[PDB]
RNA sequence: AAAGACCAGGC
């Protein structure tokens, strides 16, 4: 059971540039429920456009029917976790800190083993997300 | 002293074919031709008989 | 600084022993332009070779 | 009760003595690295290993002369079925006994007023089975040139590669990876054909070629193909970006053996299998 | 008690406070031991195994090359676990004592850890120290206590630390981060060297490929446990790198950060534990893809070559044919020709080999770059020069006089030629003046240093931080100074402590850049070290200069 | 295989890119001509002076490298010799004239 | 040819150091002699400027002086290579030698004029 | 004690444990217990750590005054 | 003095060790091997598929000796699949050397 | 000054012995 | 014994 969904827009490709040399950042509004974003993605691996239509969950667990997680993900007997998706992650919540400045807008913050990401939005929905919990970035387009 | 019996490099057996390199010399051949005929491939083997220095012949006056 | 010994390491060392030349001066490490390459040097003494030690240039 | 096993498949395209090559598919480049690495430090020959001299009136010292003779190559098939000599009991070394020695003896004198060669023809075992490696004069030792002489004895013994030099039976054994080239021809017609002449003068050997009979290019032989990037840095120059592609084809490899002469190139690969089934049993747990 | 000389190598799989000892000189040497309780039993098997080489019982020193009872000296033969102390002999290595941790070989040299270069200011190629071996037991603890790697590890000249990644790990780490991801196999072999436990991938799943960490997670593999702290480019949380930030021109700076983040927070050696799981694994992650440096590394192109040579033609040798006819305050020479050399420095850097190899914001390495592939620019003048202007005319006459192919086509101090395509015999004879006389000024002018720390250790040799804090004069007792930092005192303790010598840590911190600037001879490290004797060598009577 | 390896680092900061001009030139004069053209004169052109102050060019040692079947670079592909992978980087190879000096390890021992 | 045949046909001159002052010598290369005849001399070869363990170094005006200097005065006395054809009847302190001394690949001026290994 | 440093410093940490060792092998008893160790510069830092060392120090001050002072009165703990 | 090649001491070849920290793990160590059988071994693990981590090391590269550590699924235990992975490579040996022995009578 | 001029005019003008230890 | 004198390696 996932703890968020959203389809996303790209909005633009970097907004500095000049890093990494198969990372692009990518900073997006939401289409649906409000929310700000801008995400570290893999170039080669899956190459993003600008004005595109990809969605986005929060899972943390992939079992769609168990819950503990220890190990990869090498496929078999039980490959009937949440495999709707192209792109996965996995990575830490390290700051949840809470803005109340334009307070509609509330900032949070995960890393994915060095790519950062940063997603704003509205307090009914980063709640739930509590401080050092392991989450996962499901992505399909 | 004398030609020695393998390439330093790879290992291959030349010990045999220095009196043959000479004779092919003499009768005016290039150094590349004459290493061409005479079997060598690599360029490690091929140094070996460009570069000898055959000092036996030298030690073999001055006793 | 006249007479030296002969080396024998190898013949190079043995023909290049043979073939110096030096301007001996009195307290070594205070010399006017001796230690350096003059253009009337051109074809017969080397620029390129000389002593890195006290004999710099000097020999 | 699983399985997770590989099925290597060998085509020998030339194959004689002292020379063998042939091309080895669906195995892992680890199991292709493990042969050439038994074959060069691991399968075992017979080499001279001590030398006891008792004249010597050359102008050539004593380990000059023991140096030469620990890397003459000798016949050696009987490798496989002797011993060490740290594990056989029914010697002591120090002459000749059968599974870890044997004995050999030369002797030379200068007698003509002629320069005499001592060649690996004057080495006479008391062996029929471990000789010299016949290739010619024979392999040079010394000369002599009047009333000098050379007067020896030597043990011959079985080792490795590993050990020295000396006991290894590759004179050079390698593989390489063959190679998958895929050329975009809806971007060849593009080019003018001086321009592909410009093209394929870039290419250090000769992978590519020119057929004017109907004004393109062709990739013939796609083995002399060394890797370096040249005609691909020269499409990337001229902007025709994409235009050629090389990859290399995986689980696919080409091998080229060749031997001193000690024992044959196929003998080499079957002991290298041997040896390499031979401490694969050794490594294994009992439980 | 004993002393040694050896020629040294390097070994990078070994820790960095280990000492690799040859047998030769390890089964000569010995160590004595007062055999008492405790030790009986494990005394006893080492004269059974014939291990200790002598034995004195009272004062009659009888051989063994006996029983043991409490109360005698056995002198046994140098093993894994011992003390050492080692020190390259101090011509200039005025504080390299470092106390060493021995295990035996049976080579001929003495290895040492790749990172304990520039503690020593050796390197490999034929350098040989001395070490001495502690004899008495309160000199063991003298050696262990004062002189250790993690009691010295930061720095008594600067702040800094005395271990910095230097040439093979920091080329390492650089092409760990220009590519940013690795497959299972190179990550899991790595993940053999790591002291930590592999995460899990930061990519579980793309439809192209398999899974892949990235780099960051294989350098949090060095790390201990429970780490949480912060610096300019980084955040480390639970001991995790979270965040590491893009550069090339401050990637050491944050590797600092990092270290002297785990010798704030972190133990009584984890910054060395660090080092010693960090370096094998930046080895064997560049041991599968190699470095390598081509003739295209080497050669400027027609276009660029042309650039640089219109540049000269134009703008530097019209003026060199004026302002050096003026003095010595004309320095816009040099200026105008940094800045052709800041032309030729960005064209090069476009090959992908150089730019790893160099530092890039470092100046005397890019200058010496700019001479192989361009100009050498110039060779000859007559300003703070060890020859005359004799020569200086000289050399113009008989430029002059050689190329009577259309002469003053340049100027004759100005070499126009590279390294890499070869110089006239006329560029050859003016590159070799200038050269001969960096070589005089390097050798002989190696005594004013050498006078600077003998009047320097004169005067500055009893000058103590007391026991109530006052920085005083020994032998007169006399306040220099009543506080040696600006926030010592009892609750807060600092890098200083009550008797540390800091007149000697003064004297040796000021005759270091002495000696490098005259080892180095250029033009800048020439002027620093004439603006250093200007203040070091006044003098109290009036001279009128 | 290598009978010597040197470090990379040693080229940008001693300046005596000779070294590497040198080797490139005596790569090209100890391998067999491929004979592209297929004429007699295969050897006739070869390069193989280095004087000094009349060294050849550096296109005319890369152009003998060329009809030698080798990259004008002067480095080549290298498979990992403990795994047996292609090494991603090409590794510059060629042979040099090496000296073995007077100066050895077991004449430097001393103990006191 | 003989040098002395040479001399005697005013082909060669012995010349000092004075009176080179008052002659054009072209640099040694054939092609600066005769695309332009205003010269008096010309050298036998630019890399006879040198001594004898300088000139057979390779690409010699490629490196920098420091380490020319180096080769040329330092390593090439103290390196290993032949001692002597007579070893019978030296008796010297110490005397080393290689097993195989070989020759380079390149080929100096130098090296060719005075034929020795 | 007051005027002084709370701490230890390195020069009086190297010859306390010298002293130390110095009495061990001299056939003192140890305070502490043995966990298998043989070296008596080991047995002295373990006995140091758990301050269990009776010894006293006299920081003479330049005045001609001092302090007396007991070893397990000085903070000796400090990791990075 | 040239003996301490392949012979071991009074250890045995193969010590087997089941770490703490991680359960379904452990580390083989092997004496008196190299790159060779660890190379082949490894890869041989990552065919398998209750196979989570593999991979060797040596301690010292001037030491001849190698650790193998594995670490498994539930489903298995370390010593089957290190038990299975050197019965598959001599099986797949095995069917090598049939191959070339058909190939080289072929060639004559 | 570093040199002499300086070093005989002040000298005209013009750990160890820091602890103790004992027994308790 | 002691000093001269030389050479080499560093600084
Ligand atoms: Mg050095
Ligand atoms: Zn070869
Ligand atoms: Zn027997």
């Amino acid at each position: 059971i996932i703890m968020f969904e959203d389809i996303f827009v790209v909005d633009k490709l970097d907004p500095d540039g000049k890093k990494f040399d198969k990372v692009t950042r990518i900073e997006a509004t939401s289409h649906n429920l409000d929310m700000f974003m801008h995400l570290d993605v893999n170039t080669e691996v899956y190459p993003m456009a600008v004005g595109d239509k990809f969605t986005l969950a929060m899972a943390p667990t992939l079992n769609l029917d168990g819950t503990p997680d220890t190990g990869y993900f090498t496929p078999g007997a039980k490959k009937t976790l949440a495999d709707k998706y192209e792109y996965v992650m996995h990575g830490k919540l390290y700051k949840i800190t809470e803005r109340d400045g334009q307070t509609p807008k509330a900032e949070m913050y995960v890393s994915f083993g060095g790519l950062l990401m940063l997603l704003r939005g509205d307090p009914a929905h980063i709640s739930h997300f509590e401080l050092d919990q392991r989450l996962f970035l499901l992505m399909r387009k | 002293m004398i030609i020695p019996v393998r390439c330093f490099t790879c290992g291959k057996v030349i010990g045999n074919k220095w009196d043959t390199y000479l004779d092919l010399l003499q009768a005016d051949y290039t150094e590349g031709d004459a290493l061409d005929a005479i079997g060598l491939v690599r360029y490690c083997c091929r140094r070996m008989l460009m570069t000898h220095v055959d000092l036996i012949e030298k030690l073999l006056n001055y006793n | 600084g006249v007479v030296a010994n002969l080396g024998r390491a190898n013949p190079l060392q043995s023909l290049i022993d043979l073939r110096r030349t030096r301007q001996q001066v009195l307290y070594t490490g205070r010399v006017g332009d001796a230690r350096y390459p003059h253009p009337s040097h051109w074809g017969r003494l080397c620029f390129l070779s000389t002593p890195d030690g006290e004999n710099c240039g000097l020999v | 009760g699983a399985t997770y096993q590989r099925f290597p498949k060998v085509k020998i395209r030339e194959l004689k003595d002292d020379y063998a090559k042939f091309e080895l598919r669906d195995t892992d480049v680890s199991m292709a690295n493990a042969l050439r690495r038994v074959m060069i430090s691991e399968v075992p020959t017979v080499a001279i290993d001590l030398v006891e001299i008792e004249v010597n009136s050359s102008v050539l010292n004593d380990e000059f002369i023991a140096h030469r003779l620990g890397l003459i190559p000798l016949t050696s098939e009987r490798a496989m079925s002797m011993r060490f000599s740290r594990d056989c009991d029914a010697c002591d070394g120090d002459g000749q006994c059968e599974f870890c020695s044997v004995e050999f003896r030369l002797s030379a004198k200068c007698v003509t007023d002629q320069t005499l060669d001592v060649t690996s023809k004057d080495l006479y075992s008391a062996d029929p089975t471990v000789t010299p490696v016949d290739f010619q004069r024979g392999i040079i030792i010394v000369k002599l040139r009047r009333g000098q002489e050379l007067k020896l004895r030597a043990i011959a013994r079985k080792g490795i590669g590993k050990d020295h030099a000396k006991w290894s039976p590759a004179a050079t054994v390698t593989f390489m990876y063959e190679p998958d080239i895929i050329i975009n021809e809806d971007m060849m017609d593009t080019l003018t054909d001086d321009e592909k002449i410009d093209l394929i003068e870039s290419s250090p050997t000769k992978v590519f070629d020119f057929d004017a009979v109907t004004r393109q290019v062709v990739v013939v032989d796609p083995e002399a193909y060394t890797y370096d990037e040249e005609v691909i840095k020269k499409a990337e120059a001229m902007g025709k970006q994409g235009l050629i592609e090389i990859r290399p084809k995986d689980d696919s490899f080409i091998f080229t053996v060749e031997s001193t002469g000690a024992v044959k190139a196929s003998q080499l690969v079957l002991n290298a299998i041997d040896l390499l089934k031979q401490k694969l049993d050794a490594v294994r747990l009992s439980d | 008690g004993f002393s040694s000389r050896s020629v040294i190598t390097g070994d990078a799989f070994r820790n960095v406070n280990e000492v690799g000892i040859p047998m030769e000189i390890a089964h000569r040497i010995t160590f004595e031991e007062r055999v008492s309780v405790h030790n009986i039993g494990y005394l006893q098997e080492l004269v059974d195994n014939k291990m200790c080489l002598s034995y004195t019982q009272g004062s009659t020193t009888y051989s063994l090359r006996t029983v043991l009872k409490p109360g005698q000296i056995v002198h046994r033969r140098v093993m894994d676990g011992d003390v050492v102390f080692i020190n390259r002999p101090p011509t200039t290595h005025k504080h390299s004592l470092q106390a060493l941790r021995v295990y035996v070989h049976e080579d001929n040299t003495v290895k040492i850890n790749p990172l304990m270069c520039g503690p020593l200011s050796a390197d490999f190629d034929g350098d040989c120290v001395h070490l001495f071996y502690p004899q008495s037991l309160t000199a063991k603890a003298e050696v262990l206590e004062l002189f250790s790697v993690d009691k010295q590890l930061r720095s008594s000249h600067t702040g800094q630390l005395i271990l910095q990644l230097g040439l093979d790990s920091l080329l390492s780490l650089r092409v760990m981060m220009e590519q940013v991801f690795l497959d299972k196999a190179s990550a899991q072999q790595l993940a053999m060297y790591g002291s930590r436990s592999l995460p899990s991938p930061a990519v579980v799943k793309s439809s192209k490929s398999g899974p892949a960490w990235t780099f960051f997670q294989i350098l949090q593999l060095a790390f201990p446990e429970r780490l949480s702290c912060r610096g300019d480019g980084f955040i480390v949380g639970g001991s995790d790198l979270l965040s590491f930030d893009f550069g090339v021109d401050a990637l050491a700076s944050i590797i600092n950060g990092i270290v002297t983040g785990i010798m704030v927070e972190k133990g009584p050696k984890e910054a060395l534990a660090f080092f010693d799981s960090l370096q094998p694994l930046l080895m064997e992650h560049l041991d599968p893809q190699g470095f390598s440096l081509s003739l295209e590394d080497l050669s400027m192109s027609r276009e660029d070559m042309g650039v640089i040579h219109n540049l000269i033609v134009r703008e530097i040798s019209p003026m060199v044919s004026r302002l050096r006819l003026s003095y010595e305050d004309e320095l816009q020479l040099e200026n105008s020709i940094q800045k052709v050399k800041e032309v030729a420095a960005n064209f090069m850097l476009k090959s992908y080999s150089m730019r790893n190899l160099i530092d890039i914001k470092s100046n005397s390495a890019i200058n010496k770059l700019v001479q192989q592939i361009g100009f050498l620019g110039l060779q000859l003048s007559d300003k703070k020069k060890l020859y005359t202007k004799t020569l200086v005319e000289d050399m113009a006459q008989f430029y002059k006089k050689k190329y009577v192919s259309t002469s003053s086509s340049g100027d004759f101090g100005i070499v126009k030629g590279c390294f890499f395509h070869g110089l006239d015999p006329y560029e050859e004879m003016a590159h070799s003046v200038a050269a001969r006389e960096v070589i005089v000024r390097s050798s002989r002018g190696l005594a004013e240093p050498g006078t600077l720390f003998k009047n320097l250790m004169a005067v500055l040799r009893d000058i103590v931080i007391t026991n109530d804090g006052t920085v005083r004069n020994t032998c007169s007792n006399s306040i220099v100074q009543f506080k040696y930092e600006l926030s010592s005192d009892n609750e807060n303790q600092g890098l200083f402590e009550a008797g540390d010598p800091v007149g000697v840590l003064a004297a040796t911190a000021m005759s270091n850049p002495a000696y490098k600037a005259v080892l180095d001879s250029s033009p800048n490290s020439n002027s620093s070290w004439e603006l250093m004797k200007e203040v070091l060598l006044c003098k109290v009577n009036f001279q009128n200069t | 295989v290598p009978d010597i390896v040197i470090n990379p680092h040693a080229f940008p900061s001693r300046q005596t890119p000779g070294q590497l001009l040198e080797a490139a030139l005596s790569k090209g004069i100890a391998c067999p001509m491929q004979k592209k053209k297929g004429k007699s004169d295969a050897y006739s052109k070869v390069t193989r002076h280095a004087t000094p102050f009349s060294t050849p060019s550096v296109d005319d040692i890369t152009d003998q490298l060329h009809r030698a079947g080798f990259s004008r670079s002067g480095n080549e592909r290298v498979y990992n010799g403990r795994t047996g992978e292609m090494m991603r980087s090409l590794i510059f190879m060629g042979p040099n004239f090496y000296q073995r000096l007077i100066h050895m390890s077991e004449d430097k021992v001393k103990f006191r | 040819y003989t040098f002395e045949h040479l001399l005697d046909q005013g082909i060669l001159e012995l010349i000092g150091i004075e009176e080179e002052e008052d002659c054009t010598t072209a640099w040694g290369t054939k092609q600066l002699l005769k695309q332009q005849k205003s010269y008096t001399h010309c050298e036998l070869d630019l890399s006879f400027l040198l001594g004898v363990s300088c000139a057979i170094v390779p690409f010699a005006n490629h490196d920098h002086g420091r380490r020319v200097l180096y080769q040329s005065q330092k390593h090439c006395q103290q390196a290993i290579g032949f001692c002597s054809t007579n070893p019978n009847i030296r008796c010297d302190t110490l005397s080393q030698q290689l097993f195989y001394p070989q020759r380079p690949l390149f080929k100096t001026m130098a090296s060719e004029c005075l034929q020795k290994d | 004690p007051r005027k002084t440093s709370k701490f230890m410093t390195k020069y009086e940490r190297a010859r306390i444990l010298g002293t130390r060792a110095l009495q061990i092998s001299m056939n003192a008893p140890v305070m502490v217990e043995l966990e298998g160790e043989t070296d008596p510069l080991e047995i002295a830092m373990k006995e140091l750590r758990q301050r269990k060392i009776p010894f006293t120090i006299r920081r003479y001050l330049p005045d001609g005054s001092f302090e007396e002072w007991g070893v397990d009165e000085l903070i000796v703990e400090d990791s990075w | 003095r040239y003996e301490r090649f392949v012979v071991p001491e009074g250890t045995k070849k193969v010590s087997y060790e089941r770490d703490t920290k991680i359960i379904n793990a452990a580390s083989f160590t092997i004496e008196r091997e190299d790159h060779t059988i660890g190379n082949i071994v490894r890869m041989q693990l990552h065919r398998d598929e209750n196979v989570l981590f593999a991979g060797y090391q040596l301690p010292h590269p001037l030491k001849y000796k190698i650790i193998v550590r594995i670490h498994t699924t539930s489903q298995s235990s370390p010593m089957q699949a290190y038990n299975q992975a050197i019965n598959d490579l001599d099986k797949e040996l095995d069917f090598l050397k049939s191959q070339f022995e058909a190939e080289v009578a072929k060639f004559s | 000054g570093f040199n002499y001029g300086g070093y005989k005019a002040l000298t005209r003008s013009l750990t160890g012995s820091q602890f103790e230890l004992l027994w308790n």
